[PDB]
RNA sequence: CAGGCGCGCAAAUUACCCACUCCCGACCCGGGGAGGUAGUGACGAAAAAUAACAAUACAGGACUCUUUCGAGGCCCUGUAAUUGGAAUGAGUCCACUUUAAAUCCUUUAACGAGGAUCCAUUGGAGGGCAAGUCUGGUGCCAGCAGCCGCGGUAAUUCCAGC
RNA sequence: GCCCGGAUAGCUCAGUCGGUAGAGCAGGGGAUUGAAAAUCCCCGUGUCCUUGGUUCGAUUCCGAGUCCGGGCACCA
């Protein structure tokens, strides 16, 4: 028995709620941007010592 | 059916909402599934892929930038 | 050198359109002798010999078989004054929407009307399409009018005065209610037939002192149908304004391409200018612009052309199209629009959801009334009473619409020529109108 | 700085002689607004189908027109 | 058919293998001292480098007594004196294979703006190379990655015709100058 | 050679010129869609913008001293931080040059940057493979997923925001 | 542009000249399951393509239009 069919295509990209990209500030492009990167991660290395967080962590 | 040789195939339609976009007898661009004659993933016997519909791409159309040629 | 003015010809069916204006367009040189006798000889042996002058315009095949105009048909002519392109229009009410297109894109509208024993009242009649026709012809703009009573000679007595002044009685009066003033309008007694009356005066009605027209900017007199070509006034025309031409057709012609042709309404259109089409949304940039069969470097306003784009299929554009300027302010499709609407004849009543057939240049779509805003007075838009809930005939309102397919229309003070409309069910002209404010989509 | 390529002559009537026609219209020397090369070509192959003397009096005839 | 030539090559060789974290690292950290907009800058100076120590390589293959060695193995360590990688008394072809990718960049003209004190940053030496304020011996350079050679290192200096120098004004401070004369009167 | 149609997933202007390159001819003089020139051109290749600085500020290192604390100046970094006025070319636009004539490029005068809105995208974020077990929605559906696999009401993988 | 036929539940197919559209299949809700399937209970879930005409009234009567299918034609 077959639960999924053709009259429900495209079903949960209608119903998920529609939230609007928020008005920020442009992202620094070129060699700004790679300059950016190189004071991230390299020049403000906080030690941690007991392991490393990744750039993206959300813990 | 393929215009230059008449042959019949079945083409998948990728993303969520993109069959709608999709209508009877409408002139699509076909791809193929990405390994070379072979099915791709859990769709059984489908090695096709459709890219443009009614010379519309099915990324634009998807990302809302054209809309399925209204007449 | 000469002025072009657009000349549609309009009346009931079988009321000798076709060979009036295929016999007039043959005596003023319009076509080669050679070519009559051509159509002559193949009109008989298909068993439509009636039709030799009609044969002229009648260029399908089914036109030909079948006697009857089906699509209009244009060709040109010298009035030693006027550079003419005449229409050949549908008489049929099954292809008024043929009639319409043709109409539409008309200077000057000459009305023909068969003076015959039990024909004009066929024509003249609640059923029949003359009444409907000089109706037509007053909404969607043309503002000159020329009679001309045709089958003279099939009347009883042939060639009579009394037939001749009752149908000018009669047709005067229907087109003054309608918004033609008789007094300025030429009526000429004709036989398309023979040719009667149509270059010199005929000997046939030595009664017939001529025509007499009073008019503001000219008052006019003559005897012959082609004086009354010649004193039709000269049109003023719209060149400052940004380009709408609306499309008539499109062909595919051999080694040229795709070549829309249609009626500049409004600007200048030159080869080199890149254009947009709209509803479709097609951009390019012409090639040529060639007007029956001659090279043009400018298509002023009023001048009915050809015009080569680069890279476009036939199917990409289409009759109802309205061609623009893409740099200058380009047409866009309308998602609605509002319209002040005078409903002439509806059996019931009008409320929200109509969905009648709106007939704006050569666009035809059946646009869906979705909302009764407001009820106006007539002679001045005087509100009245707010949201109608309905309409009945006789009542003028604004109405909001929303077409169904695609459509490309624009606001009557702006430009003129592609706000006027006529609402047509039940095969009759329900009601006219004209159009306020267009909500054009972004298209961006 | 700007480099360039000088020539200067013994005469100007040496200079009229061996010299780029283009160069010379550049003083204004001899200068010559002609036809298109289209125009001409248009000439040359409307003046190939007739014979005799009237090749000049028709291309001639033609080519304002 | 066409006087042209097509003769042309690419002057980067891409990664074999796109997500290599240790790589990654090490050419952000390049990029990030001799302020290269882009890897695809680490990875130019990286062909050149490759292919100048390929060339070595089969050079101290061949014996010392091949003509073919002794030319090219000359005119290899000339050409890498000239440009300043090389000390004038390192004439080995064997020193070659032990240049290393910041020794090639060092000499980049963006880099000499701000170590002969030109710029105070690196980022700020690509901002006056690119704005027209820099003549290597009377011609200004306007590209970053200009490889300066040691004939021309001693004559680094700003244009004659920039503002920060024996220059007119910027436009923008000439715009304040004409406010300053009309706020003044 | 352009240009049209058809075919197709699939490929440009019905432009200007003999000035260059060279060819033919009785010929220093004529002609040449050969060829050159511009147009279209993200086929492909090369160079290269989308900011930089200075101070205040707040964390943080940093350099020294000192009750360990703490302190002072100094180097460095994150903040459409608080600003501030410097710089410039994309752009528009005299001339000039370019060139057969033009064009672009090169130069120059004017003008032209703060949200310097003059606003960089395309793909991905379980592993292979660089990057979240964040939050909302859906609930073996919709979808994703080159492969392994994810989804059956707390999805590191769908649809979204960050 | 012209002509011909069709349009009824998610699919298919019924439906009297005019007395307020059903059948099967599918699906939904509940019991059950970790979630299903099976099993056991309940539920048409359809603007009769759209819109006007006429009628006491319209899916079934007649027009206009849209889409689909078929055929014909269209050379500034
Ligand atoms: N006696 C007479 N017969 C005429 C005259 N004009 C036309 N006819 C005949 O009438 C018939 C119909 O004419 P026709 O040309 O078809 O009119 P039409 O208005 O163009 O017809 P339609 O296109 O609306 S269908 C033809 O057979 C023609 O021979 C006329 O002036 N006198
Ligand atoms: C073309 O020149 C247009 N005037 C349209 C046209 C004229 C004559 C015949 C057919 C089309
Ligand atoms: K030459
Ligand atoms: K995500
Ligand atoms: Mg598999
Ligand atoms: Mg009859
Ligand atoms: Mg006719
Ligand atoms: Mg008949
Ligand atoms: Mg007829
Ligand atoms: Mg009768
Ligand atoms: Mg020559
Ligand atoms: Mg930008
Ligand atoms: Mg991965
Ligand atoms: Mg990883
Ligand atoms: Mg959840
Ligand atoms: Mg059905």
């Amino acid at each position: 028995k077959v639960h999924g069919s053709l009259a429900r295509a495209g079903k949960v990209r209608g119903q998920t709620p529609k939230v609007a990209k928020q008005e920020k500030k442009k992202k620094k492009t070129g060699r700004a941007k790679r300059r950016m990167q190189y004071n991230r991660r390299f020049v403000n290395v906080v030690p941690t010592f007991g392991k490393k967080k990744g750039p993206n962590a959300n813990s | 059916q393929l215009i230059k040789n008449g042959k019949k195939i079945t083409a998948f339609v990728p993303n969520d909402g993109c069959l709608n976009f999709i209508e009877e007898n409408d002139e699509v661009l076909v791809a193929g599934f990405g390994r070379k004659g072979h099915a791709v993933g859990d769709i059984p016997g489908v090695r096709f892929k459709v890219v443009k519909v009614a010379n519309v791409s099915l990324l634009a159309l998807y990302k809302g930038k054209k809309e399925r040629p209204r007449s | 050198e000469k002025t072009h003015i657009n000349i549609v010809v309009i009346g009931h069916v079988d009321s000798g359109k076709s060979t009036t204006t295929g016999h007039l367009i043959y005596k003023c040189g319009g076509i080669d002798k050679r070519t009559i006798e051509k159509f002559e000889k193949e009109a008989a042996e298909m068993g439509k010999g009636s039709f030799k002058y009609a044969w002229v315009l009648d260029k399908l095949k089914a036109e030909r078989e079948r006697g009857i105009t089906i699509d209009i048909s244009l060709w040109k002519f010298e009035t030693s004054k006027y550079y003419v392109t005449i229409i050949d229009a549908p008489g049929h009410r099954d292809f008024i929407k043929n009639m319409i297109t043709g109409t539409s894109q008309a200077d000057c509208a000459v009305l023909i009307v068969a003076a015959g024993v039990g024909e004009f009242e066929a024509g003249i009649s609640k059923n029949g399409q003359t009444r409907e026709h000089a109706l037509l012809a007053y909404t969607l703009g043309v503002k000159q009018l020329i009679v001309g009573v045709n089958k003279m000679d099939s009347t009883e007595p042939p060639y009579s005065q009394k037939r001749y002044e009752e149908i000018v009685k009669e047709v005067s009066t229907y087109i003054k209610k309608i918004g033609y003033n008789p007094d300025t309008v030429a009526f000429v007694p004709i036989s398309g037939w023979n040719g009667d009356n149509m270059l010199e005066p005929s000997a046939n009605m030595p009664w017939f002192k001529g025509w007499k027209v009073t008019r503001k900017d000219g008052n006019a007199s003559g005897t012959t149908l082609l004086e009354a070509l010649d004193c039709i006034l000269p049109p003023t025309r719209p060149t400052d304004k940004p380009l709408r031409l609306p499309l008539q057709d499109v062909y595919k012609i051999g080694g040229i391409g795709t070549v829309p042709v249609g009626r500049v309404e409004t600007g200048v259109l030159k080869p080199g200018m890149v254009v947009t089409f709209a509803p479709v949304n097609v951009t390019t940039e012409v090639k040529s612009v060639e007007m029956h069969h001659e090279a043009l470097s400018e298509a002023l306003p009023g001048d009915n052309v050809g015009f080569n784009v680069k890279n476009v299929s036939v199917k990409d554009v289409r009759r109802g199209n309205v061609a623009g300027d893409s740099k200058n302010d380009p047409p866009m499709e309308a998602a609605g629009f509002t319209a002040q609407v005078i409903i002439l004849n509806h059996p019931g009543q009008i409320s929200a959801g109509y969905a009648p057939v709106l007939d704006c240049h050569t666009a035809h779509i059946a646009c869906k009334f979705a909302e009764l805003k407001e009820k106006i007075d007539r002679r001045s838009g005087k509100k009245l009473e707010d949201g109608p809930k309905f309409l009945k005939s006789g009542d003028a309102a604004i109405v909001d619409m929303v077409p169904g397919k695609p459509m490309c229309v624009e606001s009557f003070s702006d430009y003129p020529p592609l706000g006027r409309f006529a609402v047509r069910d039940m095969r009759q002209t329900v009601a006219v109108g004209v159009i306020k404010a267009v909500d054009k989509k972004a298209a961006g | 700085k700007t480099t360039g390529f000088g020539m200067i002559y013994d005469s100007l009537d040496y200079a009229k002689k061996n010299e780029p026609k283009h160069r010379l219209a550049r003083h204004g020397l001899y200068e010559k607004k002609k036809t298109s090369r289209k125009q001409r070509k248009e000439r040359k192959n409307r003046m190939k189908k007739v014979r005799g003397t009237a090749k000049a009096n028709v291309g001639a005839g033609k080519k304002p027109k | 058919p066409v006087a042209r030539s097509w003769v042309c090559r690419k002057t980067y060789v891409t990664p074999r293998r796109p997500f290599e974290k240790s790589r990654l690292d090490q050419e952000l950290k390049l990029i990030g001292e001799y302020g290269l907009r882009n890897k695809r800058e680490v990875w130019r100076v990286k062909f050149t480098l490759a292919k100048i120590r390929k060339a070595a390589r089969e050079l101290l293959t061949l014996d010392e007594k091949d003509p073919r060695r002794l030319f090219e193995g000359n005119a290899l360590l000339r050409r890498l004196v000239r440009i300043g990688v090389l000390d004038e008394g390192k004439m080995k072809l064997d020193y070659i294979l032990g240049l290393k990718i910041e020794d090639f960049l060092e000499r980049r003209l963006q880099t000499q703006v701000f170590k002969l004190g030109l710029a105070k940053s690196i980022h700020h030496a690509r901002v006056l190379i690119r704005q027209r304020h820099i003549r290597v011996r009377k011609q200004v350079v306007n590209i970053p990655s200009f490889i300066v050679r040691l004939d021309s290192q001693k004559h680094i200096d700003f244009s004659l015709r920039s503002p920060y120098g024996g220059g007119r004004p910027g436009r923008v401070k000439r715009k304040n100058a004409k406010k300053g004369q009309g706020g003044a009167g």
